[PDB]
Protein backbone atom coordinates (compact mmCIF):
# COMPACT_ATOMS: atom_id res chain seq x y z
CA UNK A 1 0.00 0.00 0.00
CA UNK A 2 1.74 3.53 -0.82
CA UNK A 3 2.70 5.48 1.57
CA UNK A 4 1.31 8.96 2.20
CA UNK A 5 2.95 12.03 4.21
CA UNK A 6 0.53 11.75 7.10
CA UNK A 7 1.77 8.43 7.45
CA UNK A 8 4.53 10.28 9.41
CA UNK A 9 5.67 12.48 11.87
CA UNK A 10 8.56 14.49 10.90
CA UNK A 11 11.09 15.64 13.16
CA UNK A 12 14.51 17.35 12.77
CA UNK A 13 15.82 18.14 9.46
CA UNK A 14 18.96 16.50 8.87
CA UNK A 15 20.09 18.22 5.41
CA UNK A 16 19.39 20.39 2.99
CA UNK A 17 20.16 20.39 -1.10
CA UNK A 18 20.45 22.76 -3.69
CA UNK A 19 16.89 21.35 -4.87
CA UNK A 20 15.35 19.33 -1.51
CA UNK A 21 14.93 18.94 1.83
CA UNK A 22 16.06 15.57 4.05
CA UNK A 23 14.15 15.01 7.63
CA UNK A 24 14.14 12.33 10.04
CA UNK A 25 10.55 10.84 10.56
CA UNK A 26 9.14 7.86 12.37
CA UNK A 27 6.49 5.79 11.05
CA UNK A 28 3.86 5.90 13.62
CA UNK A 29 2.31 2.68 12.38
CA UNK A 30 5.56 0.94 13.10
CA UNK A 31 7.68 3.65 14.75
CA UNK A 32 10.71 2.93 12.05
CA UNK A 33 12.93 5.49 11.36
CA UNK A 34 13.59 7.31 8.56
CA UNK A 35 15.81 9.73 6.45
CA UNK A 36 13.01 11.16 4.14
CA UNK A 37 14.49 13.35 1.16
CA UNK A 38 11.53 15.87 -0.02
CA UNK A 39 11.71 16.99 -3.61
CA UNK A 40 9.84 20.36 -4.80
CA UNK A 41 7.53 19.63 -8.00
CA UNK A 42 7.83 22.70 -9.43
CA UNK A 43 11.64 23.02 -9.07
CA UNK A 44 12.48 20.32 -10.85
CA UNK A 45 10.11 20.79 -13.56
CA UNK A 46 11.70 23.99 -14.08
CA UNK A 47 14.92 22.62 -14.73
CA UNK A 48 13.87 19.20 -16.51
CA UNK A 49 14.99 16.68 -13.54
CA UNK A 50 11.49 14.05 -14.45
CA UNK A 51 13.89 11.44 -16.40
CA UNK A 52 16.71 12.44 -13.61
CA UNK A 53 14.66 12.40 -10.57
CA UNK A 54 13.68 8.91 -12.41
CA UNK A 55 16.70 7.32 -12.92
CA UNK A 56 17.88 8.00 -9.21
CA UNK A 57 14.58 6.05 -7.77
CA UNK A 58 15.46 3.30 -10.41
CA UNK A 59 19.49 3.14 -9.74
CA UNK A 60 18.84 3.46 -5.79
CA UNK A 61 16.04 0.50 -5.86
CA UNK A 62 18.30 -2.03 -7.18
CA UNK A 63 20.66 -1.48 -3.94
CA UNK A 64 20.06 -4.19 -1.47
CA UNK A 65 23.38 -4.06 0.11
CA UNK A 66 24.48 -2.87 3.95
CA UNK A 67 26.97 -0.82 2.29
CA UNK A 68 24.48 1.33 0.38
CA UNK A 69 21.60 3.51 1.58
CA UNK A 70 18.45 1.55 1.13
CA UNK A 71 15.40 3.18 -1.06
CA UNK A 72 12.30 1.63 1.34
CA UNK A 73 9.48 3.76 -0.36
CA UNK A 74 8.37 5.94 -3.21
CA UNK A 75 5.24 8.49 -2.52
CA UNK A 76 4.00 11.96 -3.87
CA UNK A 77 1.40 14.79 -3.18
CA UNK A 78 0.61 17.93 -5.24
CA UNK A 79 3.80 19.56 -4.28
CA UNK A 80 6.21 17.24 -3.20
CA UNK A 81 8.12 13.87 -4.30
CA UNK A 82 8.94 11.68 -1.32
CA UNK A 83 12.01 9.18 -0.91
CA UNK A 84 12.03 6.60 1.88
CA UNK A 85 15.61 6.56 2.59
CA UNK A 86 17.61 4.55 5.35
CA UNK A 87 18.87 6.70 8.39
CA UNK A 88 22.67 7.51 8.93
CA UNK A 89 22.59 8.72 12.42
CA UNK A 90 26.68 9.40 11.93
CA UNK A 91 26.65 11.71 8.70
CA UNK A 92 29.71 11.90 6.20
CA UNK A 93 32.64 10.29 6.03
CA UNK A 94 34.45 13.60 5.61
CA UNK A 95 33.69 14.46 8.75
CA UNK A 96 35.55 12.09 10.20
CA UNK A 97 38.67 12.90 8.35
CA UNK A 98 38.49 16.47 9.41
CA UNK A 99 37.76 15.28 13.07
CA UNK A 100 40.78 13.07 13.46
CA UNK A 101 42.91 14.52 10.44
CA UNK A 102 43.94 11.67 9.30
CA UNK A 103 43.06 7.64 9.64
CA UNK A 104 45.82 5.11 11.12
CA UNK A 105 46.61 1.88 9.19
CA UNK A 106 43.57 0.01 10.81
CA UNK A 107 40.85 2.28 10.56
CA UNK A 108 42.24 2.95 6.95
CA UNK A 109 42.43 -0.52 6.11
CA UNK A 110 38.31 -0.99 7.36
CA UNK A 111 37.27 1.82 5.59
CA UNK A 112 38.66 0.91 2.26
CA UNK A 113 37.90 -2.58 2.64
CA UNK A 114 34.10 -1.66 3.24
CA UNK A 115 33.98 0.62 -0.36
CA UNK A 116 35.85 -2.07 -2.08
CA UNK A 117 33.05 -4.05 -1.04
CA UNK A 118 30.89 -1.75 -1.77
CA UNK A 119 31.91 -0.96 -5.35
CA UNK A 120 31.82 -4.78 -6.01
CA UNK A 121 28.51 -4.77 -5.27
CA UNK A 122 27.59 -1.60 -7.84
CA UNK A 123 29.98 -2.48 -10.35
CA UNK A 124 28.68 -6.36 -10.15
CA UNK A 125 25.06 -4.74 -11.27
CA UNK A 126 26.49 -2.60 -13.91
CA UNK A 127 26.48 0.52 -12.03
CA UNK A 128 28.72 3.56 -12.18
CA UNK A 129 28.83 6.04 -9.44
CA UNK A 130 30.68 8.39 -10.92
CA UNK A 131 30.85 10.72 -7.78
CA UNK A 132 32.22 8.77 -5.53
CA UNK A 133 33.88 10.86 -2.66
CA UNK A 134 33.91 11.24 1.46
CA UNK A 135 30.74 13.59 1.21
CA UNK A 136 29.02 10.48 -0.41
CA UNK A 137 30.02 8.05 1.99
CA UNK A 138 27.49 8.30 5.09
CA UNK A 139 28.22 5.83 8.40
CA UNK A 140 24.94 4.49 9.72
CA UNK A 141 25.02 4.23 14.31
CA UNK A 142 27.47 1.14 14.16
CA UNK A 143 29.71 3.07 12.13
CA UNK A 144 29.97 0.98 9.16
CA UNK A 145 29.56 3.22 5.51
CA UNK A 146 26.27 4.00 3.68
CA UNK A 147 26.50 4.92 0.15
CA UNK A 148 24.41 7.42 -1.20
CA UNK A 149 24.12 10.31 -3.94
CA UNK A 150 22.98 8.10 -7.16
CA UNK A 151 21.74 11.23 -9.13
CA UNK A 152 24.51 11.28 -11.48
CA UNK A 153 25.26 7.33 -11.50
CA UNK A 154 25.24 5.59 -14.95
CA UNK A 155 23.65 2.22 -15.76
CA UNK A 156 25.32 0.87 -18.71
CA UNK A 157 28.90 9.57 -20.67
CA UNK A 158 27.79 12.91 -19.35
CA UNK A 159 30.24 14.91 -17.48
CA UNK A 160 29.69 14.46 -13.78
CA UNK A 161 32.16 14.62 -10.89
CA UNK A 162 34.00 16.46 -8.36
CA UNK A 163 37.41 18.24 -8.97
CA UNK A 164 39.49 16.11 -6.79
CA UNK A 165 38.24 13.01 -7.04
CA UNK A 166 37.53 12.95 -11.15
CA UNK A 167 39.33 10.51 -13.46
CA UNK A 168 41.41 11.52 -16.21
CA UNK A 169 39.41 9.57 -18.84
CA UNK A 170 36.63 12.26 -18.40
CA UNK A 171 38.50 15.00 -18.58
CA UNK A 172 39.65 13.16 -21.47
CA UNK A 173 37.21 11.58 -23.22
CA UNK A 174 33.60 12.66 -21.37
CA UNK A 175 33.13 8.82 -21.00
CA UNK A 176 33.37 7.46 -17.89
CA UNK A 177 33.44 3.60 -17.09
CA UNK A 178 33.33 1.36 -13.55
CA UNK A 179 37.26 2.03 -13.40
CA UNK A 180 36.42 5.44 -12.90
CA UNK A 181 34.97 4.77 -9.20
CA UNK A 182 38.75 3.01 -8.50
CA UNK A 183 40.23 6.09 -9.23
CA UNK A 184 37.88 8.09 -6.74
CA UNK A 185 38.72 5.05 -4.64
CA UNK A 186 42.40 5.59 -5.06
CA UNK A 187 42.03 9.36 -4.07
CA UNK A 188 40.00 8.35 -1.45
CA UNK A 189 42.30 6.03 0.60
CA UNK A 190 45.20 8.72 -0.03
CA UNK A 191 42.61 11.01 1.79
CA UNK A 192 42.32 8.39 4.82
CA UNK A 193 46.15 8.12 5.67
CA UNK A 194 47.59 11.78 4.29
CA UNK A 195 44.48 13.42 5.77
CA UNK A 196 44.30 15.62 1.99
CA UNK A 197 43.19 14.10 -1.09
CA UNK A 198 46.16 13.92 -3.66
CA UNK A 199 45.43 16.40 -6.61
CA UNK A 200 44.99 19.97 -4.60
CA UNK A 201 45.57 22.93 -6.06
CA UNK A 202 43.95 26.99 -6.14
CA UNK A 203 41.37 26.27 -8.53
CA UNK A 204 39.14 23.61 -10.45
CA UNK A 205 41.37 23.76 -13.83
CA UNK A 206 45.13 23.45 -11.98
CA UNK A 207 43.51 20.42 -10.38
CA UNK A 208 42.43 18.83 -13.44
CA UNK A 209 45.86 19.96 -14.67
CA UNK A 210 47.50 17.57 -12.37
CA UNK A 211 44.68 15.03 -12.74
CA UNK A 212 45.82 14.59 -16.41
CA UNK A 213 49.99 14.71 -15.75
CA UNK A 214 49.45 12.51 -12.56
CA UNK A 215 51.31 15.00 -10.76
CA UNK A 216 50.99 13.98 -6.82
CA UNK A 217 53.10 13.27 -4.25
CA UNK A 218 53.33 10.60 -1.06
CA UNK A 219 54.20 11.71 2.05
CA UNK A 220 57.30 9.83 4.16
CA UNK A 221 54.85 8.77 7.13
CA UNK A 222 52.08 6.74 3.84
CA UNK A 223 51.40 3.11 4.71
CA UNK A 224 53.86 1.15 2.60
CA UNK A 225 51.19 -1.23 1.97
CA UNK A 226 48.37 1.49 0.89
CA UNK A 227 50.71 3.15 -1.30
CA UNK A 228 51.46 0.28 -3.39
CA UNK A 229 47.70 0.14 -3.62
CA UNK A 230 47.02 3.66 -4.66
CA UNK A 231 49.72 3.33 -6.87
CA UNK A 232 47.96 0.40 -8.69
CA UNK A 233 44.71 2.26 -8.64
CA UNK A 234 45.63 6.02 -9.68
CA UNK A 235 46.62 5.03 -12.93
CA UNK A 236 45.91 6.58 -16.19
CA UNK A 237 45.14 4.08 -18.22
CA UNK A 238 41.72 2.98 -16.88
CA UNK A 239 42.15 -0.47 -18.03
CA UNK A 240 45.49 -0.93 -15.82
CA UNK A 241 43.16 0.07 -12.42
CA UNK A 242 43.52 -2.79 -9.81
CA UNK A 243 40.05 -4.24 -10.07
CA UNK A 244 38.33 -3.04 -13.51
CA UNK A 245 36.91 -5.55 -15.37
CA UNK A 246 40.58 -5.80 -17.99
CA UNK A 247 42.08 -7.02 -14.89
CA UNK A 248 39.51 -9.44 -13.85
CA UNK A 249 37.79 -7.64 -11.61
CA UNK A 250 37.49 -7.51 -7.38
CA UNK A 251 39.13 -10.74 -6.75
CA UNK A 252 42.98 -9.63 -7.70
CA UNK A 253 42.20 -6.40 -5.58
CA UNK A 254 40.36 -8.04 -2.90
CA UNK A 255 43.62 -10.29 -2.71
CA UNK A 256 45.77 -7.22 -2.24
CA UNK A 257 48.06 -7.10 -0.05
CA UNK A 258 46.93 -4.40 2.22
CA UNK A 259 43.72 -6.50 2.46
CA UNK A 260 45.52 -9.53 4.00
CA UNK A 261 44.17 -9.87 7.22
CA UNK A 262 40.25 -9.07 5.73
CA UNK A 263 38.11 -10.85 6.21
CA UNK A 264 35.56 -10.18 3.17
CA UNK A 265 32.52 -12.39 4.51
CA UNK A 266 31.66 -10.62 7.17
CA UNK A 267 33.14 -6.75 7.46
CA UNK A 268 29.54 -5.53 8.07
CA UNK A 269 28.98 -7.60 11.03
CA UNK A 270 32.20 -6.51 12.78
CA UNK A 271 32.51 -3.93 14.94
CA UNK A 272 33.90 -1.19 13.15
CA UNK A 273 37.43 0.18 14.50
CA UNK A 274 37.12 3.54 16.81
CA UNK A 275 38.07 6.60 15.02
CA UNK A 276 40.62 8.53 17.26
CA UNK B 1 4.52 11.96 -11.70
CA UNK B 2 2.52 9.05 -13.31
CA UNK B 3 3.81 5.92 -11.40
CA UNK B 4 6.48 7.65 -8.93
CA UNK B 5 5.23 5.55 -6.30
CA UNK B 6 7.06 3.06 -4.68
CA UNK B 7 7.62 0.24 -2.01
CA UNK B 8 9.91 -2.56 -1.33
N1 LIG C 1 20.07 8.83 4.44
C1 LIG C 1 20.61 9.90 5.07
N2 LIG C 1 20.96 9.87 6.38
C2 LIG C 1 21.50 10.93 6.99
N3 LIG C 1 21.74 12.10 6.36
C3 LIG C 1 21.45 12.26 5.05
C4 LIG C 1 20.84 11.15 4.32
N4 LIG C 1 20.65 11.56 3.05
C5 LIG C 1 21.08 12.85 2.99
N5 LIG C 1 21.55 13.27 4.18
C6 LIG C 1 22.11 14.59 4.46
O1 LIG C 1 21.28 15.60 3.88
C7 LIG C 1 22.09 16.57 3.20
C8 LIG C 1 21.55 16.88 1.81
O2 LIG C 1 21.36 15.68 1.06
P1 LIG C 1 20.76 15.74 -0.43
O3 LIG C 1 21.04 14.48 -1.22
O4 LIG C 1 19.33 16.20 -0.37
O5 LIG C 1 21.64 16.96 -1.01
P2 LIG C 1 23.21 16.83 -1.33
O6 LIG C 1 23.44 15.54 -2.09
O7 LIG C 1 24.03 17.16 -0.10
O8 LIG C 1 23.35 18.07 -2.36
P3 LIG C 1 22.65 18.03 -3.81
O9 LIG C 1 21.17 17.83 -3.56
O10 LIG C 1 23.01 19.39 -4.34
O11 LIG C 1 23.31 16.88 -4.53
C9 LIG C 1 23.51 16.02 3.13
O12 LIG C 1 24.36 16.80 3.97
C10 LIG C 1 23.43 14.62 3.71
O13 LIG C 1 24.53 14.31 4.58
Amino acid sequence: RKKRPEDFKFGKILGEGSFSTVVLARELATSREYAIKILEKRHIIKENKVPYVTRERDVMSRLDHPFFVKLYFTFQDDEKLYFGLSYAKNGELLKYIRKIGSFDETCTRFYTAEIVSALEYLHGKGIIHRDLKPENILLNEDMHIQITDFGTAKVLNSFVGTAQYVSPELLTEKSACKSSDLWALGCIIYQLVAGLPPFRAGNEGLIFAKIIKLEYDFPEKFFPKARDLVEKLLVLDATKRLGCEEMEGYGPLKAHPFFESVTWENLHQQTPPKLT
Amino acid sequence: FPQFSYSA
